[PDB]
RNA sequence: GGAAACUCAAAGAGUGCUAUGGUAUGGUGACGGAGUGCGCUGUGAACAGAGAGCAUUUCCGGCAGCAGAGAUUUCAGCUGU
């Protein structure tokens, strides 16, 4: 009761956009019209970098939205403070880079290069060349566990402890190259998507996948998980988006026959669903729900209110988008594409009320230092990763549920 | 129990109220000996309840001589009678922490319900409030304490030596 | 439940209302018919929903054919919102 | 009763000091021991 | 707890200044314990309507305990007047984290439902309010 | 179309003036804070590891000890830091435990000073000056009880004939002494237990059950007129001083070395005896112990209660002391030292934070009752962190990985080897009694709490 | 953090204030973010008593809006629930926190006392006694707090015993400012005037004198003289007998000017025996002051006291029946003064003539008075 | 190696700042204030008190009429609902 009474103390309110008419649909609202309708600070957050010569840019944001990490396909990796004008690493690693991520900070980032994964400090000096992690295409950091997770063209999934420096786990996927990869933020299990149409949920303890789901036909192009750890959207190459229950492993929605295969999905902190099919980005609101009236449609046939039309859409007319990522605590969607970066003002798309002692967008240098030491001190072991997080206080599922009083012994 | 504390100083008299006792048995330990150097933990021990300032350098010199030769002056009588509760004289006296074992008898001669303590616990409480000084007083005195100290030291010395300017 | 002026004054204080502030910033302002009718458009009658460009100048979802003077006014407002009206003409 | 009303009351300046307001403006904004380096 | 050192009374009850002993020897030449000044003002329809000036005079005149007794007398008088398959979960044992769960049910509980109802709420700063955190950790 | 985005505004989150701290907005959503079991498991594990590295319990020995091993100790129950100790060569000493130095020493007797306690002597001709004199009295095997006064510098009220204000005299030796907590009375055990008061030079009453001698004595702390004593016929006798008579006794298997009464429960006491464990007894029903504290490996020499009544300290003949939570029955903590031999006396200081042990090499040593606990005053952030960590270790107490760390100590080689052969002996007798119970017909299930009483006068119905 | 504690202490009153349907959730979130701003500014570093004062003003404004909205929505004047005292309790606690943090601005202490007194029946006079006790403990030398404390407990509660105790304790602490002496003689005259007027009133419906005021007058002269001779000539007595007699003369001038002010504001107490109560100050000033006020310098002061003793019955209106009764007393006074004085003889004659002419058909009896004093 | 600075970062040391919840406001009409009784302080008595405890239906936090109080708002008692 007292923890739930804090919603009075919550400072800000979430954003939205609402149609106020029946002629005014919401998917036909233009980004210039948003930038005219919203304030100058948000209009200046909606950046656009036109970086033409190196390849399509994989985008990545820090877990508070302060730093941006872009990687060109050719060699151009830049870590920057996108909201000031401060870049702190611009390094041209002339072999084909694939992906990057921050580790626990803007102070270290890991890039997946031609073969080996490299780890660079704040100003861009190379700290580590990982001799394992042979061909990564997907990196993701587990921040409460301090684990860099790596998958790619080899059929192997590798968990590497960044703090000690020690390769925690090597797991045979046994299903060829890893086509997609996402992390459950709830329980830190890794959902990998293979060329079978199979998602598999993995933990660094079990050398077998915790679960194998048959998501799609063909391969699995992209996976996204809600931050509540309840829903998972997977796009296959069979032009099929599929919304999955994670906890009970039901299949909630099956949007089949997309016009072209969805190359990316992302889920915001307030539960929007951003699908990207090449030039097009399309966002649905309240699509991750149980009822059949929340199945994401593309039009409402005759004005049906029980059809989830897109919340907003945008067309990147020149190019094909490389990846999607919502900016964490702001109302923006950063999409990285062939000619650089574009933020989109998506009004419903961010937690307005962060917690400032989990992760703070205004944090200072001293706060970064002490929070780094404290989270390093309370780093969770990699063995505590289970399918449910609340299963490390309990008793065994063997060892009879009644305690025994030695008369019965 | 060291309930109240009397700190004499050139600007006047201060009565502090002891909030938390320091350790008696662990009083020589390292953490107990340097908690009186840290101000953030000394303010957990000592709270200021009263400060009667002097009427000037004349009453300052009078009270400096009375404190020097171990007598209770009239301003001392006033501030102690204002601040200390009317305890019993036969059962559980109120405990005042002084720094002068021959000023104690002059305090019990005037207030029989007051037992006075100046042993090592009262000594390091007293030197804690001496070490911090102007920070404990929360801004309530006129005059910088070291400037009044210079004036009172020169006045006390010339009085004690009978310095004549003729 | 009526309003009140004293109640709304100290409510604007308590809730931190800059509404009169923006009103004063917008207000203060630094103070210190036609020569022809053709009689053919009135009896023409256009379709609307046949091409996607004219599909936007409906005011309902049941409009399918409109009168010519109405249709001319719809695309006059549409021209005015493509090219906004400058100040040199009026 | 009017004489009790007009008896001189005890005067302070304390609650007037509570209700006091101010007329204040705002006015604008080597070592002894170091030998001289020749 | 002894009686507090107040500034409304005398913390010694014997005259402590020359002023105090002078005032008390004059006041014992002519005492002012105000039993006379209690019995003088403990005396005072048309008493309600017509006496609207002597009532205000006695209201201004009466002292502290006199006014307390007058309020009690009016209260007592008025109170006397009135009243083929899509999900394949592996069920292998997690031998690496069966050290993060206890071996049996500990002593004071009788079953794991009771014991996990003990463990079900985190006492952390991050998960409770500040007041609830303090109540849980004292 | 109405439209609204997140307006963060930077005045609420980074402060205007530089002198003040930044705002910390909170949001108590479990979505925002995901790993709520693992995170406080690791905080409880780091708290147990921090306790095992902060466990520095030895404060210091006081003085230079004695010459011949400390066999009697008495705290005074009204002052925090004063302690009287007596050795085998007849010397007694009064100690200021703040400065760790003796107020005075006294060649008290010629034999062993076999008991000493402290008094506020209610004379009815003189008036006791308890703000400058402390009083300790002490009995020995040279048939004397002597009462001494000590000059004490604790108040500075005054400015004196310190030692031996009187000398009580018995015909046989004495073995224990304890003073009543009012009314000028004490009691001395020995060849027979006598009651005395500080005015009369002879015993007021002889309160002996039979003609069997008395080895130890303790008065109750509340309900102050109830005495208890240990006789060398393995007997524990209760006396009442209203009836001026013994009350009830029990005979155990082996000999009770000491008693201490619970200062918070007034009818419970703990006995410390020669089979290597302590027994928590209720005065209203002595037919069963209501706890057994088992972890010692040789004869338990002395026991004492915390003044909070919540834990006991227990020093034994294996050269180690042990602290026990009162509801458990196994040791919460063991203190040992290569220099400490045969701890014969243990007291629990009135702070409930330090533990005084008198060994028999001569030394009296201070210890912390909680080893990881420091004695400075604490700001609210560190006090909140410490009690958060205590609650967290409490609710994760039985996880195997933190239980194996909190359970861990370094015990000496002799105590460890005696412990493991004690384990294999007890496991062997449990195996053999299980076999014998499988065969034979009527083998009664005797409780552990009853397994050590051979009998009881004044039977219970 | 403790701002978190205080902010979530603020939540039950707005639970109740949303349940009673006067505020809505979107406006109570606005008052919580303003209150968050204020609580953070209060218990962070670099804090100010103006932060405390602005928080008190904001809480009083939301209290007034709450009362207005209650009268407009529920049409009651209090909901007799939590949300009509919690906010005044909050203001009282902000005051207590501020006076514990900065106990040095008497403006804030007096705003605390004013709000606590004006809270009315809901406060407690022992709660006002507690903050009077700690304020007088911190500032014993500041004398207007003693006057305000005794004025509250006499001019509101009429507690003569406690008021006498307050004045005696204040005069114990600073027996050096004459203002506390004058307010004590004022209180004693007011108390004896109320005593004799309640005697007159009980007579008209159906021993203890100003000698209290004279005794405190006597110790006022003695201790004010002692403290001025100790204040000036401060460190030592290194001064020859010229400077010692110069000092003693000046303390006589100081003390006698204060007694001149004493009689000047003593005359208006005319309901007791004002003649006796002024004549006793006259006879207390008439005696010797160890440095020859009469037989040497301060002869102007001797002439002033002689003029006062002459007109001490002639303190009258233009109806001069007392003058026609005892102007021969003034003539004998002028004769006895001019029998000894040299220039004070002419000064006292011209001054008594000018005073009687200024103060005094009706001009024909005044022509008799002019012929008398010509 | 050198130079520049209202340049950008990474760290170290010292100093400053009431840096003060030993278990957080006087009060979820479950409440507060007033008074009484018990309790407490300096075996019975009177006296002097403290604000530091505990009840309970003794009244008030209902309405006017009316005069009074301070700076048009709040404050203070009589006759009945």
């Amino acid at each position: 009761s007292s923890a739930a009474a804090t919603d009075y103390l919550l400072p800000e309110s979430n954003g939205y956009l609402e149609p106020e008419n029946e002629l005014e649909k919401t998917f036909k609202v233009q980004q210039s019209e948003i930038k005219s309708s919203v304030d100058v600070s948000t209009a200046n957050k909606a950046l656009d970098l036109s970086l033409k010569e190196f390849g399509p840019y994989h985008i990545k944001y820090a877990k508070n939205g302060t730093h941006l990490l872009i990687t060109g396909r050719k060699g151009h990796v830049a870590s920057m403070d996108w909201r000031k004008g401060q870049l702190r690493a611009e390094l041209f690693l002339n072999e084909t880079c694939h992906s990057a991520t921050y580790l626990q900070n803007e102070q270290y980032f890991a890039v997946a290069q031609k073969k080996y994964t490299f780890i660079y400090d704040h100003e861009g000096t190379e700290l580590h060349r990982l001799k394992q992690h042979i061909e990564a295409r997907h990196l993701d950091f587990l921040p409460y566990h301090y684990l860099l997770v790596t998958a790619g063209e080899t059929g192997w999934l590798k968990y590497h402890d960044v703090s000690t420096g020690q390769l925690v786990s090597e797991l045979r996927t046994k299903a060829g190259p890893t086509m997609a990869m996402a992390q459950n933020p709830w329980n830190a299990v890794m959902h990998l998507g293979h060329s079978n149409g199979t998602v598999s949920l993995w933990s660094p303890s079990m050398p077998e996948p915790l679960v194998k789901l048959l998501s799609a036909r063909g391969p699995v192009n992209s996976i996204a998980i809600d931050r509540s750890g309840y829903y998972m959207a997977t796009t296959g190459a069979d032009r099929s988006m599929k919304i999955w229950d994670i906890r009970n492993f039901k299949q909630l929605h099956s949007v089949e026959s997309l016009p072209t295969p969805g190359t990316n999905v992302s889920i915001s902190d307030t539960g929007l669903l951003a699908l990207s099919r090449g030039p097009h980005v399309t966002l649905w609101k309240d699509a991750l729900k149980l009822s059949g009236d929340s199945k994401p449609c593309f039009g409402s046939m005759g004005g049906n209110p029980h059809r989830n039309t897109p919340y907003m859409s945008h067309l990147f007319a020149g190019n094909k988008v490389e990846n999607l990522g919502f900016v964490p605590f702001e109302d923006l969607l950063g999409v990285g594409h062939q000619t650089g970066i574009t933020n989109l003002i998506v009004p419903g798309a961010g937690e307005a009320n962060y917690d400032a002692l989990e992760l703070n967008p205004f944090e200072t240098k001293k706060q970064r230092q002490e929070q780094e030491v404290r989270t390093l001190l309370n780093k969770l072991p990699a063995d505590t990763i289970t399918l449910d997080p609340n299963s490390i206080g309990s008793v065994d599922k063997r060892s009879s549920t009644i305690r025994l009083n030695a008369k019965d012994l | 129990p060291i309930e109240y504390l009397l700190f004499e100083e050139p600007t006047g008299y201060a009565v502090f109220k002891v909030k938390l006792q320091q350790d008696d048995i662990g009083s020589r330990l390292k953490e107990v000996q340097e908690q009186i150097n840290d101000f953030g933990a000394f303010t957990k021990l000592i709270e200021l309840v009263s400060f009667a300032p002097f009427k000037g350098a004349a009453e300052a010199l009078e009270n400096a001589n009375d404190i020097s030769e171990g007598l209770v002056s009239e301003s001392l009588k006033a501030i102690l009678d204002l601040n200390l509760p009317k305890a019993s004289s036969k059962k559980k006296n109120i405990t005042l922490a002084i720094s002068d074992k021959n000023l104690g008898p002059s305090i019990k001669e005037e207030f029989p319900y007051v037992d006075c303590i100046s042993n090592e616990l009262a000594q390091d409480l007293i030197r804690g409030v001496r070490l911090h000084g102007e920070k404990l007083f929360k801004g309530l005195q006129s005059g910088d304490l070291e400037r009044a100290q210079l004036g009172l030291g020169h006045a006390y010395s010339r009085a004690k030596v009978k310095f004549s300017v003729q | 439940p009526p309003p009140d002026e004293e109640e709304q004054l100290l409510a604007k204080f308590v809730f931190g209302d800059t509404t009169d502030l923006q009103e004063n910033l917008a207000k203060f302002n630094a103070d210190f018919e036609a020569a022809w009718i053709d009689s053919d458009d009135e009896k023409i009658k256009v379709p609307i929903l046949v091409t996607n460009k004219t599909k936007k100048l409906r005011t309902s979802y049941n409009e399918s054919k409109i009168n010519g003077v109405h249709y001319i006014n719809r695309l006059r407002s549409q021209f005015e919102k493509i090219y906004p009206r400058p100040k040199w003409v009026d | 009763e009017t004489n009790l009303k007009k008896l001189p009351k005890l005067e302070t300046g304390f609650d007037a000091l509570a209700n006091k307001k101010k007329k204040k403006n705002v006015l604008p904004s080597n070592d002894w021991f170091t030998l001289p380096k020749p | 707890e002894h009686n507090h050192a107040s500034a409304f009374t005398r913390t010694q009850d014997v005259p402590q200044t020359e002023l105090q002993e002078k005032v008390d020897q004059v006041l014992q030449e002519s005492n002012l314990a105000n039993p006379e000044k209690d019995s003088k003002f403990e005396e005072l329809p048309e008493e309600m309507r017509k006496r609207t000036t002597e009532m205000r005079l006695m209201r201004e005149l009466m002292f502290r305990e006199e006014r307390k007794a007058r309020r009690l007398k009016k209260i007592k008088s008025k109170t006397y007047r009135k009243i083929l398959q899509n999900v394949i979960i592996n069920e292998k044992v997690n031998k690496k984290n069966l050290k993060y769960q206890s071996s049996a049910v500990p002593f004071p509980f009788e079953n794991r439902e009771q014991y996990e109802r003990s463990l079900r709420m985190p006492i952390g700063q991050e998960w409770t309010s500040r007041a609830s955190h303090q109540e849980l950790i004292k | 179309m109405k439209i609204k985005t997140i307006k963060r505004s930077a005045d609420d989150y980074v402060p205007v003036k530089s002198t003040q701290e930044s705002q910390m907005p909170r949001n108590l959503n479990p979505e925002l804070h995901p790993f709520e079991r693992a995170r406080e498991y690791t905080k409880a594990l780091n708290a147990t590891k921090l306790e095992r590295m902060f466990a520095k319990p030895f404060v210091g020995q006081l003085g230079y000890g004695h010459r011949d091993g400390v066999y009697a100790i008495a705290k005074n129950y009204g002052s925090l830091n004063k302690l009287a100790t007596g050795s085998a060569d007849g010397v007694i000493k009064y100690w200021n435990m703040s400065t760790r130095e003796e107020f005075v020493s006294f060649k008290a007797h010629y034999g062993l000073v076999t008991g000493l306690c402290v008094t506020q002597p209610r004379f009815h001709d003189k008036k006791p000056d308890l703000k400058s004199q402390n009083f300790m009295l002490s009995c020995s095997d040279d048939k004397t009880v002597k009462l001494w006064s000590i000059n004490v510098d604790d108040y500075s009220n005054k400015n004196n004939e310190e030692g031996l204000i009187r000398t009580f005299d018995g015909e046989s030796a004495f073995q224990g002494i304890d003073s009543h907590r009012e009314n000028s009375t004490f009691a001395t055990g020995g060849a027979k237990i006598h009651l005395w008061d500080v005015n009369r030079l002879k015993p007021v009453s002889d309160l002996s059950w039979g003609a069997d001698n008395i080895t130890s004595l303790k008065f109750n702390q509340n309900e102050t007129d109830i005495l208890a004593s240990t006789g060398s016929d393995n007997s524990i006798v209760l006396y009442d001083l209203r009836t001026n008579s013994p009350t009830q006794k029990i005979v155990q298997t082996m000999r009770t070395n000491a008693i201490c009464w619970n200062p918070m429960e007034a009818f419970n006491f703990v006995t410390a005896n020669e089979d290597h464990n302590a027994y928590y007894y209720d005065m209203r029903n002595l037919s069963r112990s209501l706890n057994v504290f088992k972890d010692h490996v040789s004869a338990v020499m002395d026991v004492d209660f915390s003044p909070t009544g919540d834990e006991i300290v227990t020093g034994s003949y294996d050269k180690s002391i042990r602290i026990y939570k009162t509801n458990h029955g196994h040791s919460r903590e063991i203190y040992h030292t290569k220099r400490m031999q045969h701890v014969f006396q243990v007291k629990y200081s009135m702070d409930s934070k330090y533990i005084i042990s008198g060994s028999d090499d001569g030394n009296v040593r201070l210890w912390r009752s909680k080893a990881w606990e420091r004695s400075n005053v604490k700001t609210t952030r560190e006090k909140n962190k410490l009690e958060y960590d205590e609650k967290l270790k409490e609710r994760f107490r039985h996880m195997p990985e933190i239980k194996r760390i909190s359970r861990h100590r370094h015990v000496p080689q002799v105590i460890k080897k005696a412990q493991e052969i004690k384990n294999i002996e007890l496991s062997s007798i449990k195996r053999r009694e299980a076999n014998e119970r499988r065969t034979r017909k009527d083998m009664p299930y005797i409780s552990e709490r009853k397994k050590q009483i051979v009998g009881t006068v004044h039977k219970y119905e | 953090s403790k701002t978190r504690y205080y902010l979530e202490q603020c939540i039950p009153e707005m639970d109740d204030l949303v349940e009673k349907g006067l505020f809505t959730k979107n406006e109570v979130s606005l008052i919580m973010k303003k209150r968050t701003d204020f609580e953070h500014r209060l218990n962070s570093r670099g804090s100010s008593i103006n932060d405390y004062i602005k928080y008190i003003n904001y809480e009083s404004n939301v209290n007034k809006l709450r009362a207005k909205r209650c009268k407009r929505i529920l049409q009651v004047k209090k909901t007799n629930s939590l949300s009509d005292w919690s906010i005044q309790q909050r203001i009282g606690f902000i005051y207590q926190r501020g006076t514990n943090k900065f106990p040095q601005d008497l403006k804030f202490w007096a705003m605390y006392l004013n709000y606590m007194k004006a809270r009315g029946n809901q406060t407690s006079y022992k709660k006002i006694h507690n903050i009077y006790n700690q304020l007088l403990k911190l500032h014993p030398t500041n004398v207007d707090i003693w006057i305000s404390c005794a004025k509250y407990e006499y001019e509101v509660h009429a507690n003569f015993k406690s008021c006498r105790n307050i004045f005696q304790n204040g005069l114990r602490f600073n027996p050096d400012v004459p203002k506390l002496w004058y307010e004590y003689v004022k209180f004693e005259l007011n108390f004896i005037t109320k005593l004799i007027n309640r005697r007159k009133v009980m007579g008209l419906i159906n021993a203890l004198r100003g000698d209290i005021a004279l005794t405190i007058f006597d110790v006022c002269m003695k201790t004010l003289g002692k403290h001025y001779i100790n204040k000036h000539k401060g460190y030592y007595a290194i001064s020859d007998s010229k400077m010692n007699i110069e000092l003693n003369k000046e303390t006589l001038n100081y003390l006698f000017s204060e007694s001149l002010r004493y009689i000047k504001l003593f005359d208006e107490f005319l309901d007791l025996e004002r003649d006796y109560l002024i004549n006793h100050v006259l006879q207390f000033w008439k005696n010797d002051m160890y440095d020859l006020s009469l037989r040497k310098d301060l002869p102007e002061l001797y002439l002033k006291t002689v003029m006062i003793d002459i007109t001490l019955n002639i303190r009258y209106m233009p109806v001069e029946k007392l003058d026609i009764d005892q102007l021969q007393l003034s003539v004998k006074k002028y004769f006895a003064y001019i029998s000894k004085l040299d220039s004070a003889s002419v000064k006292s004659l011209k001054n008594e003539y000018r005073s009687y002419l200024q103060d005094n058909a009706e001009d024909d009896p005044r022509y008799k008075i002019l012929d008398l004093i010509i």
